[PDB]
């Protein structure tokens, strides 16, 4: 039922500054007091960011191309706009992968996977019932389901504070999409909060398909609406950073190599 | 053996271990097309 | 996976949970993690 909603608001384009965000583990081994290079795909510093401030006019949610990798963020109280829609055709004979929640803990799955023109989480706005979480719709030639474990996974709208800024870092490589997860409190009014946040190796994927092309899914409040939430969206490319390790053994600090004449003599 | 088939056409190649279950219906330049239409084709074929 | 030859003895990190081992200035081990849940720093030399 490929149902369909109206009010589309396509903004400026607003451009924010890629401060210091996207370092994680590069792999699973331990370090410690000590200074390591590595030439990864990695999001570049301090550079152009595409915003997404929806309102009940702005429903951000066209088609973006996925450039290998996208650094994402989420502004958000109790966790909106869940839902990554990821392939390549977008439709019925697209192979797709899907990463969406039972409210209670993560479902994700890859099939032939037609989509409506725009789908809606029809979440309430005092309730936060997901009333229309149909999207795994039709069935044939596929591949794969996955299903993790059930945490605190809430819905609804809220005042106050920027307390879940959830940073979601989706990296491809040979079919494997890393997934990493990291956490940090802010209020900002609309925009990017200055500062770092050490994402961490949560979870890869051995799924293997041809990701181009990706949405975000919102809830539609109940006909859509939103509150004051903002997500971020930036492409990532291969450069070389060096990293800080303390003697706690953490991630304490990172300088590109293709930044900066500075920056490129300190990890000389 | 008329069973399974393989493919030979892609606009590229792989990268690696990247799978698609895709049968386009092929045309050199894009172009949906209803095949056999001219320059309108399929990719998959059996073995023999 | 790791063999080799040394001179065991308790770990002494803020060791992660994802991590396993140590590398510590260039690809030296020196702190592992037991797989039957114990946690081990791994000082190579014996003696020599």
């Amino acid at each position: 039922r490929c149902t369909t909603f109206d009010d589309v608001q396509a903004p400026n384009y607003t451009q924010h500054t890629s401060s210091m965000r996207g370092v994680y583990y590069p792999d699973e081994i331990f370090r410690s007091d000590t200074l390591y290079l590595t030439q990864d795909l990695f999001l570049p510093f301090y550079s152009n960011v595409t915003g997404f401030h929806t309102i009940n006019h702005t429903f951000g949610n066209p088609v973006i191309p996925f450039k290998d990798g996208i650094y994402f963020a989420a502004t958000e109280k109790s966790n909106v706009v869940r839902g990554w829609v990821f392939g390549s055709t977008m439709n019925n004979k697209s192979q797709s992968v899907i990463i969406i929640n039972n409210s209670t803990n993560v479902v994700i799955r890859a099939c032939n996977f037609e989509l409506c023109d725009n789908p809606f989480f029809a979440v309430s706005k005092p309730m936060g019932t997901q009333t229309h979480t149909m999207i795994f719709d039709n069935a044939f030639n596929c591949t794969f389901e996955y299903i993790s474990d059930a945490f605190s996974l809430d819905v609804s709208e809220k005042s106050g504070n920027f307390k879940h800024l959830r940073e979601f870092v989706f990296k491809n490589k040979d079919g494997f999409l890393y997934v990493y997860k990291g956490y940090q409190p802010i209020d900002v009014v609309r925009d990017l909060p200055s500062g770092f946040n050490t994402l961490k190796p949560i979870f890869k994927l051995p799924l293997g398909i041809n990701i181009t092309n990706f949405r975000a899914i919102l809830t539609a409040f109940s006909i859509w609406g939103t509150s004051a939430a903002a997500y971020f969206v930036g492409y990532l490319k291969p450069t070389t950073f060096m990293l800080k390790y303390d003697e706690n053994g953490t991630i304490t600090d990172a300088v590109d190599c293709s930044q900066n004449p500075l920056a490129e003599l300190k990890c000389s | 053996n008329y069973n399974y088939k393989y493919r030979y056409l892609r606009h590229g190649k792989l990268r690696p271990f990247e799978r698609d279950i895709s049968n386009v219906p092929f045309s050199p330049d894009g172009k949906p097309c209803t095949p056999p239409a001219l320059n309108c084709y399929w990719p998959l074929n059996d073995y023999g | 996976g790791l063999t080799g030859t040394g001179v065991l003895t308790p770990s002494s990190k803020r060791f992660q949970p994802f991590q396993q081992f140590g590398r510590d200035v260039s690809d030296f081990t020196d702190s592992v993690r037991d797989p039957k849940t114990s946690e081990i720093l791994d000082i190579s030399p014996c003696s020599f």
